[PDB]
């Protein structure tokens, strides 16, 4: 056998067992993650299939049907991440089937918990502040458009226009500086790899100062019972017992 | 060809058994009973 | 259980009985069908090499209970010495060019791998597939 | 699991990537859903799926998609015309449904592979229908459909589409029509009908020249042969009376006691029979 | 255990993913060397 | 009895008994090494963890206490048969290593071959070559003789080679094959050499001081190779009666050394055999395949 | 989109699903047309649960536009989860439905009373909807599994037929 | 007007030099929402929209890579308010993958045998200058 | 409509049986 003939075999074999063997081919290998698409892919979407009433569309009117079955659980995703009143624009993770048919918000709002009553404790104050100051506070007519008024498209009015200010409030630079800079970000301390555990957002750790400035700042929801003494017989044991013996503790439960 | 409809009676209930125990009167009492 | 046992040939006539289909060992009417387990990467080397140009080694147990032979049809084989289609191939020859733009900075400019081949963009027929119409309209 | 195919089908590359749903259509026939297999036959191909369920293929001896016998190629109708008829099966609504339940029940207690009581009648064949059966593969059944912008004369993907760009067939011709249904049941199928046409002229039984005549004139003989040739091949038909032969025009006459035999070696040897390698031609006086 | 095979299959339902590449070998009833490219057998 | 082994997710490449026929040990592509119990109810103990590669060739030292592994990582690790801990890693090919012998009677030795067309001898206390041989084709099976003075190499050039400890010299060519060798094996006694080859040729070749001059002592008939291209191995029987080698037509096939004929062609796999061995002690095979299943056949 | 193929695909061409998602009728329905168009429980309790995303949802969509405020909208919201029972109709096909209802209720009385406490007066510009919208998700979280069976059999039967079997 | 920018900081200092090409793509990007799907199929009604997609973080992703006229800060700001991409930009930071479309043309999943589509597959390999598009995304010949 | 005036409702053509069947056919009417 000739030198050319065996140069060439060696190639060959060499290229062969490069791939049969490759590292990716590896034997649990589990390749990739389903990287997320452009935003605009999904407007379109649905806005070309806006009725599937399109003669076109046929197939997906019996698949769109088919997902009903899911609806609900898509609302209460979409229900649990309502936006809070301090932000403007929340944006939020979206799984949407291929064809169109079913948004679901695939996400849950996880907070900080000492964050979040600072939070409502700041809008407490801001809402009782404005219903004061307000000589007429004008309140929304429901529903808010009419039956024969179609559902907008986000992209030809909303997206173009504005946020419009928020609640927010006028936190002092000085005392309230700790918690300041980050008070009223959608998800604080997100990135920070001191405060928090990371994008999974759980466990926070601050520092006494981060503390003690959100409690002063939540302390229009906060009980100033220290003792355990008020609830006596107001707690739950007491109200076990006072169910089970069918009586009531004058301004308890029957 | 089986289908896919449900009803509320069928989901599950009661997926364990009770095995009779010992001083419920379990079957090897009995067989060495008089 | 030995190969003088298990190997030994069905004893004499052969009956006329089953046609050249009936005739065969089946499992399943159109012929016999049964487990394999052949390492997926060699499987697309093949089918690859075989759609491209012709020639792929061929799978056969029993076809002389041992085999010698490639199956494709084999004016590449021979030609080509089996390049797989992962292997780098000896020669290249005659690319085909697609006009491109890909510094993104230009706007309606712009082509990236959405290239639209340079090279490819009858009224004899434009006539019979009228009268075909006209045909099919007059039987309506 | 796998279906039932056609060679012809299932492509002409031996590597095949085959795709599976596990109720994926009504079979258009005994209406039920089952299991379907895609997979592509080539290059230039089609994509073809099963058209019928397992069952009625195993019932009436077919490729799931072609609905061809599978020994013969042969539409349905044709085969029948070729052997037996009285297999039937119900056509009519409820009795279609109720036949297939009763004979699927039958199928599932058989040996499995065996097309169920046609198969006991299905050895005996040869009559025609093997002289017209075809030979190789026919490809040109899974070229992809005529593309329909393009027969109007527009189609805007240019080289591209997939589908074929050329002149469609004439809706004038019988041969178009083609219900699948019909093409089933053996029901007035143009295809068949055209085959059966064709199996007519096949020059071959008629004969009958004139009365008692057991002389066979047979050409292409050729000067490799013997006469023993002749005598072991022609000894199964009964008591010869005798055998000229001629040489110099290779032409060698035959004689048998009765003319029935003769029509039989005619009938077993025209344009069949050959031994010595070398096509041995038959013909009357 | 062949009863709890059937039970599962049943229970599927209440319960609303699979993953195998599984190839086969396969003899055809034709053959005649023009069928194929010319193989007894073939793989899908 | 059959008995059917279950358990790699991969294809096996090769399994092996342990001298004293109480435990296998089975590897291939899912990168784990598998022991077995040879008898009781055939159970799965200990899994060897740690190569990143897949296992291309394990052995048993002569004592049993030691395992080797050529992997596809570059890396030919020595376990401990008795704990399951890696003992160490030669690292030094740097290409896929093909197999792995290692020399029994002598002072612990082993020999690799690999992609990058070496061969190399290995001392594993040295963590370093001691000889490396450039051959100029991807290696695929190498073995010592009895003396441990030769190493016989197997690769793509459808040569055999032996070459020289001490003049590092290319001894003896053996020509025969007319395609690759894929598996190579010694005699028990040291006498005979085994050779599979994709020209579906089993070859048996006698090594010894003196010579006939052209060694192709017998020849066997059976074995296919096909499109998998898989590395396919042979084994010798304990006592050299025997001779087995695997293929890709889904049959063992089992010769008599001396006569040649055909004792046992055996199916039950659905894929192609890579490894066929025999038991130390009595007429048992071990049948390894790409269709994950072992089979422990008994004569 | 979904209610609408529903009602198309049961060919009831008389019926109308207007944007609030009120079914309606065309017109005075005969008597077969009446049988025939009987929405069940599952149908009506999607229905009005998907009203009352939609005045959600168009709260804050008047918000973006800049119809509204910040207030405004926070009042609304707050409007909106207390006083459920009478801005959609759930209940009128579940009926346990009020056990959300009343805690809504007393919640607001609870809220408002400590809101309202000092110079602010009864007036409508309260806020501070969080307990109010805890409920709903509550809800939701149980309902939304019966409602996967419910509508699962509705289309099941739509689809596969009625099993026809007196069984 | 703009994106409605997210962040309420202002962008950082090499902005307003690339401000325009990211106006004027992004315009291109809203008329293709717009463009209604007439003989155009449906599987090609998509297309536009990948294709400025792509456009658009290639243009991000020369100017800080290769023309270097870019700080980390304009750069990450442009990632985050979304006007590039993260991911396809990590591809083609890769060796093999420098010309990609789309993050669906290599995922494995979505086609019916987990191989990635033709759209990848290198012309040389289909060696008949046979002519492609990628039903997913409409490239020809990524690679 | 047609299962019964066109096609056999439901056929069970008899069971065969050490007997020959095949020869006999029937008159009209
Ligand atoms: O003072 P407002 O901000 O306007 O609150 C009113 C009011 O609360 P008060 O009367 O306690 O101040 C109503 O109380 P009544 O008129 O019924 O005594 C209450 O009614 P409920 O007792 O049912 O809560 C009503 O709500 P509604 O108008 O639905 O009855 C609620 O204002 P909202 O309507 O703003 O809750
Ligand atoms: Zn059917
Ligand atoms: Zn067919
Ligand atoms: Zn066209
Ligand atoms: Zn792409
Ligand atoms: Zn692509
Ligand atoms: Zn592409």
């Amino acid at each position: 056998m000739s030198e050319e003939k065996l140069q060439e075999k060696a190639r060959k074999w060499q290229q062969l067992q490069a791939k049969r063997y490759a590292e990716k081919r590896k034997f649990g290998f589990v390749d990739a993650q389903k990287e997320d698409m452009p935003p605009e892919h999904v407007r379109k979407i649905i806005r070309d299939h806006g009725d599937m009433t399109n003669r076109k569309f046929r197939h997906d009117k019996r698949v769109y049907l088919g997902a009903l079955k899911y609806m609900p659980h898509a609302v209460l995703k979409l229900l649990e991440n309502m936006p809070m009143p301090w932000e403007q624009i929340r944006d939020v993770p979206v799984l949407y089937h291929i064809t169109g048919a079913i948004s679901f918000v695939n996400e849950i709002p996880w907070v900080i918990e000492p964050v979040y009553i600072s939070q409502w404790g700041s809008m407490w104050i801001m809402m009782r502040r404005e219903k004061r100051d307000r000589r007429h506070f004008k309140r929304m007519r429901f529903p808010p458009f009419d039956d024969e008024e179609p559902p907008l498209d986000y992209a030809d009015n909303i997206l173009d226009v504005e946020p419009l200010e928020a609640i927010q409030l006028e936190l002092d630079p000085e005392e309230d500086a700790p918690v300041l800079d980050w008070f009223y970000d959608h998800q604080p301390l997100r990135d920070s790899r001191k405060y928090v555990n990371g994008s999974t957002y759980q466990r926070w750790q601050f520092t006494l100062p981060m503390m003690s400035t959100l409690y002063r700042l939540a302390n229009q929801l906060l009980t100033d019972l220290v003792d355990d003494n008020y609830f006596y017989l107001f707690d739950l044991k007491a109200f076990f017992t006072s169910k089970a013996l069918n009586m009531a503790i004058p301004g308890g439960p029957k | 060809q089986l289908s896919k409809q449900y009803s509320s009676r069928d989901l599950p209930s009661h997926t364990k058994i009770k095995y009779r125990q010992t001083t419920q009167d379990a079957p090897e009492e009995v067989r060495n009973r008089d | 259980p030995t190969y003088e046992t298990m190997f030994a040939p069905e004893f004499g006539p052969e009956n006329p009985f089953r046609t050249q289909q009936m005739a065969a060992p089946r499992n399943m009417l159109s012929g016999y069908a049964e487990p394999a387990h052949i390492n997926d990467f060699m499987f697309e080397q093949q089918r690859r090499t075989f759609a491209t140009y012709g020639y792929a080694l061929d799978p056969s147990l029993d076809n002389h209970q041992v085999s010698a032979k490639y199956i494709g049809s084999v004016e590449e084989a021979e030609k080509n010495q089996g390049l797989t289609v992962f292997e780098t191939g000896q020669k290249k020859t005659e690319k085909r060019k697609k006009f491109k733009e890909n510094d993104a900075s230009n706007i309606d400019g712009f082509l990236g791998p959405w290239a639209k081949y340079v090279d490819e963009k009858s009224e004899e027929e434009q006539k019979e597939l009228d009268e075909i119409t006209a045909k099919r309209q007059k039987k309506g | 699991d796998f279906p039932i195919l056609c060679q012809t089908c299932l492509g002409e590359n031996p590597y095949i990537r085959m795709t599976k749903e596990k109720y994926g259509k009504e079979c258009k026939i005994c209406a039920r859903p089952f299991t379907v297999f895609r997979w592509c036959p080539g290059v230039r191909m089609r994509f073809k799926k099963t058209e019928v369920c397992q069952t009625c293929s195993k019932l009436k001896n077919v490729c799931q998609t072609c609905l061809l016998d599978l020994e013969y190629g042969l539409p349905i109708q044709v085969r029948d015309a070729g052997l037996s008829f009285k297999d039937d099966m119900p056509k009519s609504d409820v009795n279609k449904e109720y036949y297939t339940q009763n004979m699927e029940r039958e199928i599932s207690n058989s040996d499995g592979t065996r097309p169920v009581g046609m198969l006991g009648k299905a050895t005996s064949t040869s009559d025609m229908l093997l002289k017209l059966a075809r030979t190789t593969p026919y490809y040109k059944r899974n070229r992809p459909h005529i593309c329909s912008f393009w027969v109007k004369g527009e189609c805007k993907r240019g080289e591209e589409c997939p589908y074929r760009h050329e002149k469609p067939t004439d809706p004038d011709d019988p041969l178009a029509d083609q219900n699948i249904k019909d093409r089933y049941y053996g029901i007035n199928d143009p295809v068949a009908d055209k085959l059966l046409k064709r199996a007519s002229t096949m020059p071959r039984l008629d004969p009958p020249e004139d009365k008692t005549i057991t002389t066979l004139y047979v050409g292409g003989l050729g000067d490799t042969i013997t006469e023993t040739d002749l005598r072991n091949h022609f000894y199964q038909f009964g008591e010869i009376r005798t055998i000229t032969v001629v040489q110099r025009q290779q032409c060698a006459f035959i004689q048998f006691a009765t003319r029935q035999a003769a029509e039989v070696a005619a009938e077993k040897s025209f344009n069949k029979l050959i031994v010595n390698g070398r096509r041995l031609n038959v013909k009357w006086g | 255990v062949a009863l709890e095979k059937s039970v599962s299959q049943k229970v599927a339902a209440a319960m609303p993913k699979l993953a195998p590449a599984q190839y086969i070998r396969y003899t055809p009833s034709q053959q005649g060397v023009a069928f194929n490219s010319g193989a007894k057998q073939r793989v899908i | 009895p059959i008995m059917l082994l279950s358990g790699h997710e991969g294809e096996v490449y090769c399994c092996k008994f342990h001298p004293n026929g109480s435990t296998l040990a089975s590897a291939g592509f899912d990168r784990l090494i598998l022991l077995w119990n040879v008898y009781g109810d055939c159970d799965n103990y200990a899994t060897l963890k740690g190569h990143s590669g897949a296992v291309m060739e394990l052995h048993y030292n002569t004592d049993g206490s030691m395992l080797f592994s050529a992997s596809t990582d570059k890396t030919v690790a020595v376990w401990d048969s008795e704990t399951g801990e890696r003992v160490k890693r030669l690292k030094g090919h740097t290409s896929f290593v093909n197999s792995c012998y290692p020399a029994r009677r002598g002072p612990q030795l082993v020999c690799t071959g690999s992609d990058d067309g070496t061969v190399k001898l290995w001392d594993i206390r040295k963590k370093a070559a001691i000889q490396t041989f450039q051959n100029t084709y991807q290696v695929l099976a190498v073995t010592f003789n009895d003396t441990s003075d030769q190493i016989i190499s197997g690769g793509i050039d459808n040569d055999i080679k032996v070459w020289d400890l001490r003049q590092n010299k290319l001894t003896y060519t053996m020509r025969g094959h007319a395609d690759s060798v894929t598996g190579l094996s010694l005699s028990s006694e040291g006498s005979y050499l085994l050779s599979n080859a994709m020209d579906n040729t089993v070859r048996v070749w006698d090594v010894r001081p003196f010579a006939p001059k052209e060694r192709c002592v017998k020849i066997f008939q059976g074995n296919v190779h096909n499109f998998e291209k898989n590395l396919l191995r042979c084994s010798w029987s304990p006592d050299g009666s025997k001779i087995a080698a695997g293929s890709a037509d889904r049959f063992v096939y089992v010769w008599d050394t001396t006569s040649r004929r055909i004792l046992y062609k055996l199916p039950g796999h659905a894929g192609s055999i890579n490894e066929v061995a025999f038991h130390p002690d009595e007429p048992i095979i071990i049948s390894a395949s790409s269709d994950k299943r072992l089979y422990m056949g008994e004569i | 989109n979904m209610l609408n193929l529903l009602i198309h695909r049961k060919n009831l061409n008389y019926l109308h699903l207007d944007y609030n998602f009120n079914l309606k009728p065309v017109k005075t329905l005969t008597t077969k047309e009446r049988k025939k168009s009987r929405f069940g429980n599952a149908f009506h309790l999607c229905r009005e649960v998907l009203r009352l995303t939609k005045l959600v949802v168009d709260s804050h969509v008047q918000y973006r536009l800049g119809n509204v405020d910040a207030f405004q909208l926070a009042d609304g919201l707050q409007y909106i989860f207390a006083h459920v029972g009478q801005l959609t109709g759930m209940y009128r096909y579940k009926y346990k439905l009020m056990r959300q209802i009343r805690m809504c209720k007393d919640l607001k009385h609870l809220i408002y009373y400590r809101f309202n406490t000092g110079p602010v007066g009864k007036g409508p510009g309260c806020g501070f909807w969080a307990a109010g919208w805890r409920v709903w998700l509550f809800f939701m979280r149980g309902i939304t599994p019966l409602l996967e069976r419910w509508l699962g059999n509705l289309l099941a039967r739509q689809f596969e037929g009625r099993h026809s079997k007196g069984v | 007007m703009p994106k409605v920018k997210r962040s309420r900081k202002a962008p950082p200092d090499g902005w307003e030099l690339i401000e325009p090409t990211l106006d004027e793509l992004d315009q291109k990007m809203r008329e293709a929402e717009t463009e209604p799907h007439e003989g155009k199929r449906k599987v090609e009604s998509l297309w536009p929209i990948f294709r400025i997609h792509h456009q658009k973080t290639r243009y991000i992703f020369d100017l800080f890579y290769k023309r270097k006229a870019i700080s980390r800060e304009l750069y990450e700001y442009c990632i985050k308010e979304g006007y590039a991409d993260k991911n396809l930009i990590a591809k083609w930071k890769k060796q093999g993958y420098e010309n990609l479309c789309c993050l669906r043309c290599i995922q494995t999943r979505d086609t019916n045998f987990g191989t990635n589509c033709i759209c990848r597959v290198p012309k040389s390999k289909l060696e008949v200058g046979r002519i492609i598009e990628c039903t997913h995304c409409g490239c020809r010949g990524c690679s | 409509g047609v299962d019964y005036n066109a096609e056999i409702p439901f056929e069970k053509k008899p069971a065969l049986g050490f007997y020959d069947t095949s020869e006999e056919n029937y008159q009209a009417l």
